[PDB]
C-alpha cells in the first residue's frame, strides 16, 4: 500500500530544536502536497504546516516564527525543522498527503481544477515530548 | 479562518440502530468556478488513529464500506450509518479543504447503549 | 462623430498590437497585505502579489514581487494562490508599449 | 485567456452511423438519362457501367 | 490533460473523437494523439460563424 513510517522525535527540554522527517513511500513524496498534522493527546486533530508543490509553506498563528518545513525531493523525505518548543506543544505529530499535479516546463508544478484536497497517506506518528 | 462545529460531542449509538453525525463550517465551502465542495470525514481507532473516511459528499475513499456514504451541503454536511459495526466505533472528525488552516471541529465519540 | 469613432478605436489597436502580450501574467497570485503606511481610505486597495514569472530561457522562472491595484485582480479559491488578474478569464491582456504617449 | 475550446461532451441516445437517403427510382432515372446523353458521345451500342 | 485560464493549473478533459480525427500513437499514458498535429497547426473554427 502507499503509507509512509514517521522518524525521528524523543524527549527535549524547552528551547531545544530538532529535525523530525518522513520518508517516502511507493511514490506519494514526488508530485505531491505534504502536510504535518498534530494529534494532542486529549483534545482534537490541530493542522501544523503544508508545503505546496513549488517549496510554499504556511502555518497557523500559534506556529509562525517557530516551526519549519521543507522538501529536498532528491533524498525523498520530508522535513520538519522545531524550535523553541513549550510544554503545551507536547503531543504525536505525522504527516500527510495532500493534492498531486505533475512537472512539465510549460509552467513547474501544476494543480488540477477540482483536484484532491484531501489529507491521505497517514503514517505512525512520532512523540514529541518537552 | 474557517471554524468547523460539530453538533454531537457525545453520541452512544445501539448497534441495531441508526446514527448521524453532521458538523457546520462557518463558511461556505463551495468552490463555484470548479463546483466542488471540499469537505472531509476522518475516523480515529485505538489502533490506527489518523484514516481518511469520507472524500466532499457520497464519494468514498478507498476501502470505506458503502454503509459510510454521506450527504449534505456547502456548509452543514452530515454521515447517516444504517448500522454501526463494532470495527465502526471510534471518534468522528471534519475537515474543511478550502483554505490551508485546515480547520478540525471537535470529535464525536461513539459509546456501546 | 461615426468616423472619429472608428478612426480613434482604429488607431488604438494599431498602437497596441505590436507589443508585449503578458501571456505569463496569467498566473496564480500570492498576494499580501502592503507593508507600508496606509492611509484610512486605502486598506485593501493595493496588494503585494507574488507570482512566478518567465524569462527568456524558456525552463528558468523568476520570483516576481509587485504591487497590484485591488481593482486589477480578483479573489480565488485556490489553497496556495489567492487571486488572478481579473480579465484572464476574458480575455488576453495587451501591454502598451513603453515610451509611447 | 479567452480560448475557449468545444469538443463533444456525450451522446444521448444509441450511436448509428450517419447517412444519406437517396430515392432509388429517381436515382436510377437519372443514371439512365445520364447513360442515354453519354451514348450520344460514346456510341449507342457501348455498355455503360458505374 | 488541458491547459486552462491560468498557467498554474490544468484539468482533466473527457471528450468523444472520431476514429479519423485521432491516429495511433505510442507512449506510456497515451494511445493516440490528433490526426493534424504532427503536421501541421490546427485552428479551432469560430462557433459564432455560420
Ligand atoms: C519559483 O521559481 C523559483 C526559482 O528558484 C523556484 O525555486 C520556486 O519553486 C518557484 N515557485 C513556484 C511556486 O513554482
Ligand atoms: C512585498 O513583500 C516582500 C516580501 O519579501 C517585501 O520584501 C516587500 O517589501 C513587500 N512590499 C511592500 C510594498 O511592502
Ligand atoms: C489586510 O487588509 C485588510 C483591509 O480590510 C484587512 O481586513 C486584513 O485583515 C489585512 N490583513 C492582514 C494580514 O493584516
Ligand atoms: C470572470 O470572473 C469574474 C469573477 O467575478 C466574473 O464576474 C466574470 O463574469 C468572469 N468572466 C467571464 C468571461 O467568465
Ligand atoms: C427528405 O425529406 C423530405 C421532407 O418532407 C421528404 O419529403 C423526402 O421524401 C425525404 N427524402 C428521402 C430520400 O428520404
Ligand atoms: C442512336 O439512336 C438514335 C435513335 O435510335 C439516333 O437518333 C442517334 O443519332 C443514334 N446515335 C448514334 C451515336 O448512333
Ligand atoms: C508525420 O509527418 C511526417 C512528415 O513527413 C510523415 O513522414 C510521418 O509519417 C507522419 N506521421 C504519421 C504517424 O503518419
Amino acid at each position: 500500500v502507499e503509507q509512509l513510517v514517521e522518524s525521528g522525535g524523543g524527549l527535549v527540554q524547552p528551547g531545544a530544536s530538532l529535525r523530525l522527517s518522513c520518508a517516502a513511500s511507493e511514490f506519494t513524496f514526488s508530485d505531491s502536497d505534504m502536510h504535518w498534522v498534530r494529534q494532542v493527546p486529549g483534545q482534537g486533530l490541530e493542522w501544523v504546516s503544508a508545503i505546496s508543490l513549488g517549496g510554499d509553506t504556511h502555518y497557523p498563528d500559534s506556529v509562525k516564527g517557530r516551526f519549519t518545513i521543507s522538501r529536498d525531493n532528491a533524498k525523498n523525505s520530508l522535513y520538519l525543522q522545531m524550535n523553541s518548543l513549550r510544554p503545551e506543544d507536547t503531543a504525536v505529530y505525522y504527516c500527510a498527503r495532500g493534492g498531486r499535479g505533475g512537472y512539465e516546463d510549460d509552467y513547474g508544478y501544476f494543480y488540477f481544477i477540482g483536484g484532491r484536497r484531501s489529507l491521505d497517506v497517514w503514517g505512525r506518528g512520532a512523540l514529541v515530548t518537552v | 479562518d474557517i471554524v468547523m462545529t460539530q453538533t454531537p460531542l457525545s453520541l452512544p449509538v445501539t448497534p441495531g440502530e441508526p446514527a448521524s453525525i453532521s458538523c457546520r463550517s462557518s463558511q461556505s465551502l463551495l468552490d463555484s468556478e470548479a463546483g466542488n465542495t471540499y469537505l472531509d470525514w476522518y475516523l480515529q481507532r485505538p489502533g490506527q488513529s489518523p484514516q481518511l473516511l469520507i472524500y466532499e459528499v457520497s464519494n468514498r475513499a478507498s476501502g470505506v464500506p458503502d454503509r459510510f456514504s454521506g450527504s449534505g451541503s456547502d456548509t452543514d454536511f452530515t454521515l447517516k450509518v444504517s448500522r454501526v459495526e463494532a470495527e465502526d466505533v471510534g471518534v468522528y472528525y471534519c475537515m474543511q479543504g478550502i483554505q490551508l488552516p485546515y480547520s478540525f471541529g471537535q470529535g464525536t465519540k461513539v459509546e456501546i447503549k | 462623430v461615426e468616423q472619429m469613432h472608428e478612426d480613434i478605436i482604429s488607431l488604438w489597436d494599431q498602437s497596441l498590437k505590436p507589443c508585449v502580450k503578458l501571456t505569463p501574467l496569467c498566473v496564480g497570485l500570492q498576494c499580501t497585505n502592503v507593508t507600508n503606511n496606509i492611509t484610512d481610505d486605502m486598506r485593501g486597495e493595493l496588494k503585494n502579489c507574488s507570482f512566478n514569472a518567465t524569462t527568456e530561457l524558456r525552463n528558468k522562472r523568476q520570483k516576481v514581487y509587485s504591487l497590484f491595484y485591488r481593482l486589477d485582480i480578483v479573489p480565488m479559491v485556490d489553497l496556495w494562490t489567492n487571486y488572478r488578474l481579473i480579465s484572464c478569464n476574458t480575455s488576453a491582456i495587451t501591454q502598451a508599449c513603453p515610451k509611447v504617449s | 485567456p479567452g480560448q475557449a475550446f468545444y469538443y463533444t461532451g456525450d451522446i444521448i441516445g444509441d450511436i448509428r452511423q450517419a447517412h444519406c437517403n437517396v430515392s432509388k427510382a429517381t436515382w436510377n432515372e437519372t443514371l439512365g438519362k445520364v447513360v442515354k446523353q453519354l451514348r450520344k458521345h460514346f456510341g449507342n451500342n457501348t455498355i455503360i457501367r458505374f
